[PDB]
């Protein structure tokens, strides 16, 4: 939902603020990268002719088989205020955002970029030895800090405050310690560009006027940037948060020349295997992977034995399972990790068993779990045996009369999100004590 | 045998047989001959491979096998009889067939008969079981014991034949008729019982040998050489293929139903290399939005045309009345049958085919008029609401039919006129 | 969905380009085409982050692996453009200038055979190489200058058919861009129709940016939900071997299998020398027998 | 036991009759059965009338079930007097001579499989006591008799026989035998010069 | 030391393919695959059982045969319980036989075989077949014996007289009668009674059987054949088809009698003439124009180039992996050699080199 989250945020961004974002070619290039294929095709077609089109021509062009996907593309196109659809001459006359159009055109032609792709110094050096090494160092420090295994190099105070305020890896002030939230484990499960995008979305949400569009344009060009060169130190708000993301280890800055590491490239785009684990009914771990980070994250939910070159061995204990459970870490998160860490031989065996059971019966009279339930459902049985109850606390309305209070005001209560529970035949439904915003108002009628 | 075109056309019973097998074949044949009165020989003349396939499917038969060996004795016993295996027993043992046919249609029942048969010692004798006086057998079935014995004698008499001297062990043992040595061992000679009589293992072994001989002479039914026999192929020349290679002479005709100069292309080449080293601008590629608008018009026109092509991407769903749909499909089918037979007559090319061609031409004309009258029916049934679609659906076969009529008329004017 | 391995073959030949620009007046039209293709590869590599591009040019005497550089430094283009786009465009303009300098050097010898089929085959081999490495969409692009003299497509026909069969095995559409006086190129049109490719012929070098940006953008990620824009239809017929005209109903050898619109002279095969049967050919020559 | 009923389902079974004429008809039946390929089995005594001039080849000689040691009848006074006389004459060990006659009869039984070099066959020894007799056995016979083969069971006998059939079901390049097994006239000339 | 074994194995392999010939090979084919479904193929001895793998391999065989040679008709008759059962008439549509084989999937193989009955009705099915069509039968077999009603030798003589060949792919080992069939039918050749050694070998054998076979000089049938290219229409209205008698949006149109059909390469149902496309006839031109093998140059000698001519990659360096097309005098890598020799059917070095 990364593109969904960013698109949602930009839809939250108003129309003229969006148009301000559509001014510069680097921002337009990054946003074009965000757009789905259909809308990407539409804008690359229309960008080289100043002919507005009606919707009817596009509809006649569009094959109706993917019409839902077309609707999604144009819904994003309109809701981002990237389109100006007006019903001119009775027809919904389709118009791209013109600033976006011309900035995309200049980016494609290599025309006027105003160094939106970057105020270049072009003093290239080696990046694998300084930039990549410092980047790996700083990211290792922040990563083990997020893990909770002890490490001396604490992060910045800005990100420390952002973690304190945010629900990510809770620095619980009563305990004085960063603590793994379920959101923290979601961040741990996240892909690296997902983690970066969540971090920048949270930082953009917390940061206020520091010009928001300056941060937006700078973020987009920073994603647009390339590795291993010096560049001019631009807006000053951009410069100071550039120093901030220098302290994050994103850029290797020599206090004016700065050298962006590979993290900008991964932020822009992604780039018996490694990370593939053989499950065991004896809960033994046969990982085809090793890192001290791997051991650090496996310490949270796996009882391990020793570290060898790719062979990380161990045995999953129920103590490890319940250690994961008691942190608020979801068993769905656990199986997210597990099903992202499967192995070729065992998944081939699972697919062979699935194709064997397909011909016998469609249901098979077996629980729906594709990963082999000899080991996988043992956690899933422990997953179901973990939660296994439903608790309702607070207020409760009871002993109703007839279903005019259910199909008219409790069926409507599904549309507004105020009930915690719904039982028509019991003539009772449960709400939270604090969730009495619009519950004791229309139920009286 | 039953393999000629005449034989396959003659077998009316087989024709009725696969008729009754199919259902659309009653539909087609009924319309063809019951309704249209086509010569049914010419009806079946197309379906000759189908007729022969049906005949050969019905015609095969299995090979012999040791049905008594496959019989198992299986507390109590329940008869689980298979009629094909019962007839297999009948064919393998005409004595058992005779014992069935003189007792069951005269005295008692079939399952009772087979219970008596399984009880009988004659069954044990015919199977691989040594007879025993402790066994009582069935008296009714075991009355046939001496009859089966004289059957065995007659069959052995039939099975006797002269032997090749190349393998004749009788000639081998008749090498020296005055061999005077010692009496051979009891161990290696055929042993007997205490009272000098045999146990009968020689009888059961010669019996199973008789079974083998009977099987191989059943194979040897209606349905010098030692030079070839003693060839030593291992020291002979290897066989080499006489397959012919093929070459290919290559001389193809040019495609049937201003010239540039080296100086001018060299001048242009020099100029364009000059332009190439001179300059190259990506930004000038942007068009003038007017000729580009004509490009938009051309592209969109192509999209509209090919989209209308793609708009018409079990048969198709139709809003026809189902009875009229079936009737028009039937008429289309019989018209296609008529057309194919008319083409068969026409492409045959004989003066003997002339009256056939004329009569099928008349039938095609009749089909045309019946199509028109059907069009009148859907005319006054729809007010041409979808009678137009009816006419268009029946159109192309009508066009091909009337094209064939024009071809027939043209060739009539070519030859006669 | 997946990175589409882009396959672009450019048929460069002065015998065609000189003919086209002398027929018209747009000198540097090939340069315009090259710039348009530069923008096309930019649009493609901006459509997906890894949809890698194979660029090969076939000159008069052979072919050349343009992109990338071989397994064994001026900058005409601007420094403000993208890094990967700039790298590819600089590499291609350097390779193009090197090939054109070479073509100027060895201009004076004569080779009358088109190398389009060989270029297509080598590109298909490289498609196999890329797809076997590491899942990648295969889409093949040909750029030709059709204004030159249509000399002999007969020897080109057979390997073109072989390439069609191979791409059919490889699920690669063969999309054809033609610029020339002749509206139709029958073998290319048949190639597009069989391989589910796209045929297009125009004349003006202007507007090809809009042309092949709009039409020539169909990827296998979204092929079934895009109608093909081709309007021509092909009978998939061939000209006769000894009369050179296309045949609807005719005769072929039982051995050589070449089309014979008429009876061969001497009743022997004009391709593989097979003498045929006189009664057979008399039955073929038989008129229908008609009643008087 | 009715085992022969099971045997019926695969091949015919032919037994040496005491009548040589019926035996001749039986062997003709076996010949024709292997000719049509439906398959048959012969049952003949080791010293029986078949064993002294009838060969079997390329479908007839394919596999032989020799049953145990074909020892003579032990309690013959005639045999014992022979043993005494031959021992008195040439100092012959009696049991050794008995083993001699047994193995020579076994060799006569097993020698009727390989007519040409193109043929192939498999030999069995269905007695425990045969293992000490490879030194007795003829040299070319025993040269194929490997040391692992000296004591086998039914299971690896079956496996090896199936693999042998798989092996003999393959063609062979003539180059591998053009100068070492099959000799041309020039090959014989070259060999003769090499001897020279 | 594995490379020396690989080299000598490649030498012993290439000794068979040293001789490459432009024999006249049959194009108008007539292929029959009979199936036995008996007690023998119930053995699970090969995984999962012989019946399942011959079903799967027959699916593949149908696909490959129709792809390579679409100018033939395919008939399948099963053998079961002492009866040979026709399940697939000869047809141009492979999908019919695919559905029939799918029916054969769920049913249970049982019984005993009868090659006499099987080959007799195969002969009868092959009886109404035109002269140019090459009648040939593939037979799979798992038994070591055959129960039959009568003589096989009369059938052998009749099959030889009616110019039909056979090729037997036996399962367990050689059967002498099948060897006799292959030899006598095949002019004394022994290159037709083939026994697999594993399932991979069975796959290779099926792929070998896919290919067209050469014909004999004495078996001369050199003639012409009438042919007609039809025309495809794309109409707005659905139209009744001649073959299946149902409404069709498109469909080819008959070149002669102007009827319409539903599939190609098929014969007309109305003017009764065969209709194809030029692609279909050119499909076998690699068989018509074979490709010479490419020779690795030795590692000792001086090298024309050190990287691959075609795929454009560096040649690896003990021995030299530079497969040279002597027809174009260019060396290539093993990957390109494989692709040009199997997938492609032209040499781009010979395409660039002018003649
Ligand atoms: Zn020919
Ligand atoms: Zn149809
Ligand atoms: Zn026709
Ligand atoms: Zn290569
Ligand atoms: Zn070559």
């Amino acid at each position: 939902s990364l593109k969904h989250s960013v698109t949602q945020y930009l839809e939250e961004i108003p129309q003229q603020v969006q148009n301000r974002l559509y001014t510069s070619p680097a921002t337009c290039l990054a946003i074009y990268r965000i757009l789905p294929p259909l809308a990407k095709f539409f804008i690359m077609a229309m960008v080289f002719n100043e002919n507005e089109v009606p919707l009817l021509d596009l509809d006649k062009w569009v094959n109706s088989n993917g019409k839902l996907q077309f609707q999604n593309a144009i819904k994003s196109m309109k809701s981002l205020h990237l389109l100006i659809p007006n019903k001119s001459s009775g027809t919904l006359m389709i118009n791209l955002n013109p600033t976006f159009k011309i900035s995309l055109r200049n980016a494609l032609t290599g025309g006027e970029v105003q160094n939106s792709f970057g105020v270049v110094v072009e003093e290239n050096v080696v990046s694998l030895d300084l930039l990549d090494e410092y980047s790996a160092n700083k990211w290792e420090t922040i990563l083990h800090f997020m893990v909770g295994t002890p490490l001396a190099k604490i992060p910045s105070e800005k990100v420390l405050n952002l973690l304190k305020h945010s629900k990510l890896m809770e620095e619980v002030n009563s305990t004085g310690e960063f603590k793994i939230t379920n959101e923290g484990f979601q961040f741990l499960l996240q892909e690296i560009n997902s983690q970066l995008w969540t971090l920048l979305l949270q930082y953009l949400k917390m940061i206020e006027t520091m010009d928001l569009v300056d941060v937006l344009h700078f973020i987009f060009m920073l994603g647009a940037l390339e590795v291993g060169k010096a560049y001019k130190i631009l807006s000053e708000t951009q410069r100071i948060m550039l120093q901030d993301m220098r302290d994050y280890g994103l850029v290797f800055q020599k206090h004016s020349i700065f050298y962006p590491t590979k993290l900008a490239l991964m932020l822009t785009s992604d780039t018996i295997p490694d990370g593939s684990l053989i499950v065991e009914t004896n809960f033994k771990i046969y990982s085809y992977s090793n890192s001290p980070l791997q051991i650090a994250v496996l310490s949270l939910f796996v009882h391990l034995k020793a570290r060898f070159v790719n062979m990380v061995l161990g045995q999953i204990t129920r103590e490890s399972i319940r250690r994961a459970l008691t942190n608020g870490i979801t068993a769905d998160q656990i199986i997210a990790y597990l099903e992202t860490h499967a192995h070729p031989q065992m998944r081939r065996l699972a697919e062979e068993k699935l194709e064997k059971k397909l011909e016998l019966d469609p249901n098979c009279k077996e629980p729906l779990q594709v990963l082999p339930p000899t080991v996988v459902d043992q956690i899933r049985l422990w997953q179901l045996e973990l939660d296994r109850v439903i608790t309702y606390e607070g207020s409760l309305y009871s002993d109703f009369e007839t279903s005019q209070e259910y199909n008219l005001l409790s069926k409507y209560a599904q549309d507004i999100g105020v009930l915690l529970w719904k039982d028509d035949k019991k003539k009772k439904f449960f709400i939270s004590k604090e969730g009495n915003s619009q519950v004791l108002d229309f139920a009286k009628r | 045998d039953s393999l000629s075109k005449e034989k396959l056309l003659t077998n009316l019973k087989l024709q009725q047989s696969l008729l009754k097998g199919n259902k659309v074949l009653m539909k087609v044949f009924q319309e063809t001959v019951i309704n249209a009165g086509l010569p049914p020989s010419e009806f079946w003349s197309t379906r000759i491979p189908l007729l022969r396939a049906f005949a050969l499917s019905t015609s095969q038969k299995v090979g012999p096998y040791n049905v008594l060996s496959t019989i198992k004795p299986v507390n109590k016993v329940n008869v689980n009889l298979s009629r094909e295996k019962i007839l297999n027993i009948f064919e393998n043992y005409p004595i058992v067939k005779k014992a069935y046919t003189d007792n069951v249609p005269k005295n008692f029942k079939e399952p009772e008969f087979w219970a008596r048969f399984f009880s009988s010692k004659l069954f044990r004798k015919l199977r691989g079981e040594k007879i025993m006086q402790n066994d009582r057998g069935d008296v009714i079935i075991d009355r046939y014991l001496t009859l089966d014995q004289e059957f065995d004698r007659k069959d052995d008499d039939m099975l006797l034949h002269p032997v090749k001297k190349i393998i004749d062990l009788d000639g081998n043992i008749q090498d020296d008729p005055v061999v005077r040595g010692n009496r051979p061992d009891f161990t290696m000679q055929p042993g007997v019982d205490i009272n000098g009589n045999s146990d009968g293992t020689v009888d059961i072994l010669k019996g199973m040998n008789r079974l083998s001989e009977k099987m191989i002479m059943a194979l040897k039914n209606e349905y010098n050489d030692e030079r070839n026999e003693l060839k030593i192929d291992d020291l002979n020349e290897s066989y080499k293929t006489n397959y012919a290679i093929i070459h290919l002479k290559r001389n193809a005709h040019e495609k049937t139903t201003l010239k540039v100069s080296n100086q001018q292309m060299l001048q242009q080449l020099s100029l364009v290399m000059d332009n190439l080293i001179n300059k190259l601008d990506l930004n000038q590629v942007v068009p003038n939005n007017e000729v580009s608008n004509k490009i938009n018009k051309r592209v969109i026109t192509a999209i509209k045309i090919n989209a209308k092509q793609a708009k018409h991407n079990l048969e198709v769903k139709s809003t026809l009345p189902i009875d009229l749909l079936e009737s028009c499909r039937m008429l289309h089918t019989t018209c296609c049958e008529f057309l194919k037979h008319f083409y068969i007559h026409f492409q045959s090319g004989e003066q003997k085919q002339a009256s056939t061609v004329k009569k099928l031409y008349n039938h095609l004309k009749d089909c045309i008029e019946k199509l028109n009258e059907l069009f009148q029916d859907v005319l006054n049934g729809d007010g041409e609401s979808m009678s137009n679609t009816c006419t268009a659906y029946l159109k192309p076969v009508l066009n091909s039919i009337t094209l064939a009529t024009h071809k027939y008329d043209e060739y009539f004017n070519e030859y006669n006129n | 969905e997946s990175p589409s391995l882009l396959t672009v073959i450019i048929e460069i030949a002065p015998k065609l380009w000189t003919t086209f620009d002398e027929e018209g007046n747009e000198k540097g039209s090939i340069i315009k085409v090259l710039e348009a293709l530069i923008v096309f590869l930019n649009a493609h590599l901006a459509f997906n982050s890894a949809n890698k591009v194979a660029v090969i040019a076939a000159y008069s005497q052979g072919i050349k692996y343009l992109y990338p550089e071989s397994t064994s430094d001026l900058k005409i283009i601007n420094s403000d453009m993208y890094r990967r786009f700039r790298n590819v465009d600089e590499t291609l303009v350097e390779e193009i200038y090197k090939l054109f300098e070479l073509e100027k050097k060895q201009i004076e010898q004569n080779s009358q055979r088109s190398t389009l089929a060989g270029a297509m085959s080598a590109g298909l081999t490289y498609v196999n190489r890329i797809s076997k490495e590491s899942s990648l969409k295969s889409r093949l692009l040909v750029l030709t200058c059709g204004s030159g003299s249509s000399k002999d497509e007969i020897f080109q026909y057979i390997p073109i058919m072989n390439c069609i069969f191979s791409a059919t095995k490889m699920k690669c559409p063969i999309d054809v861009v033609k610029i020339g006086g002749s509206k139709e190129s029958t073998f290319l049109q048949q190639t597009t129709d069989a391989t589910n490719g796209v045929y297009l012929h125009v004349e003006s070098t202007e507007g090809l940016i809009q042309y092949l940006a709009t039409a020539m953008f169909i990827d296998p990620s979204l092929r079934p939900i895009i109608v093909k824009p081709n309007h021509g239809s092909v009978d998939f017929r061939t000209s006769c071997y000894l009369t050179g005209r296309v045949v609807a109903v005719g005769f072929i050898c039982s051995v050589c299998l070449c089309v014979l619109s008429i009876i061969p002279p001497g009743n022997k095969c004009p391709a593989c020398d097979s003498q045929f049967d006189e009664h057979v050919i008399a039955k073929l020559k038989r008129k229908p027998v008609v009643p008087r | 036991m009715g085992i022969l009923d099971e045997v019926w389902k695969h091949k015919l079974i032919l037994v040496e009759t005491p009548d040589a004429q019926e035996t001749s008809l039986a062997l003709e039946t076996y010949r024709k059965a292997c000719s049509n390929g439906r398959g048959a089995i012969l049952l003949s005594v080791a010293r029986g009338k078949v064993s002294e001039g009838i060969d079997f080849d390329h479908q007839y000689g394919r596999t032989v079930l020799m049953i145990g040691i074909p020892f003579q009848y032990t309690e013959s006074r005639i045999l014992k007097a022979r043993l005494e006389f031959m021992r008195e004459n040439y100092r012959i060990r009696e049991n050794d001579f008995l083993s001699f006659d047994a193995m020579r009869h076994a060799a006569q039984c097993l020698g009727r499989v390989l007519r040409g070099k193109d043929d192939y066959g498999v030999m069995v020894l269905a007695d425990r006591r045969f293992s000490r007799k490879r030194s007795q056995l003829p040299k070319w016979i025993a040269q194929g008799l490997s040391d692992a083969d000296l004591n086998l069971s039914t299971d690896m006998a079956i496996s090896n026989t199936k693999q042998f059939l798989r092996t003999m079901a393959q063609p062979t390049d003539p180059k591998d035998q053009e100068g070492v097994s099959v000799w041309s006239y020039e090959d014989l000339i070259k060999h003769q010069n090499s001897r020279k | 030391a594995s490379l020396v074994a690989s080299i000598v194995e490649a030498r012993k392999k290439r000794t068979a393919k040293k001789n490459i010939t432009p024999y006249q090979r049959g194009i108008i084919r007539s292929l029959i695959l009979t199936l036995d479904c008996s007690e023998a193929m119930l053995e699970k001895d090969l995984r999962p059982n012989r019946h399942a793998m011959i079903i799967q391999y027959a699916i593949d065989f149908v696909h490959e045969f129709f792809d390579q040679n679409p100018i033939s008709q395919m008939g399948i008759i099963i053998m079961r319980n002492g009866l040979a059962q026709l399940v697939s008439q000869v047809s141009g549509n492979p999908q019919d036989h695919i559905d029939a084989l799918k029916s054969i999937r769920k049913q249970e193989p049982k019984g005993n075989p009868s090659l006499q009955n099987a080959l007799e009705m195969a002969r009868g099915l092959l009886l109404p077949v035109p002269a140019h069509c090459t009648r040939e039968v593939l037979i799979v077999f798992g038994s070591l014996s055959t129960t039959d009603p009568g003589d096989i030798h009369q059938t052998i003589d009749s099959l030889v007289s009616e110019k039909i060949r056979v090729k037997v792919l036996g399962l367990s080992a050689q059967v002498a009668i099948c060897k006799e069939l292959c030899k006598a039918t095949n002019y004394g050749d022994e290159s037709f009674y083939k026994i697999l050694l594993d399932e991979t070998h069975l796959k290779e054998l099926f792929n070998e059987a896919v290919t067209p076979l050469p014909v004999n000089k004495i078996n001369k049938g050199f003639t012409l054949v009438k042919m007609g290219f039809p025309t495809r229409i794309f109409e707005d209205t659905p139209t009744f088809c001649s073959c299946h008698s149902k409404l069709v949006y498109g469909g080819y149109f008959c070149p002669n009698c102007h009827s319409k059909v539903c599939s190609l390469p098929t014969v007309c149902p109305c003017c009764d003439l065969m209709l194809i496309l030029s692609t279909h006839l050119a499909r076998s031109y690699h068989h018509l124009m074979p490709l010479k093998t490419f020779a690795e140059v030795p590692t000792t000698e001086k090298f024309r180039s050190e990287d691959c001519f075609s795929c454009q990659s560096r040649f690896p360096i003990l021995t030299s992996s530079r497969y040279r097309c002597e027809d174009c005098k260019q060396e290539f890598c093993v990957d390109c050699d494989v692709f040009i020799h199997e997938i492609l059917h032209n040499c781009p070095g010979c395409e660039s080199k002018p003649v």
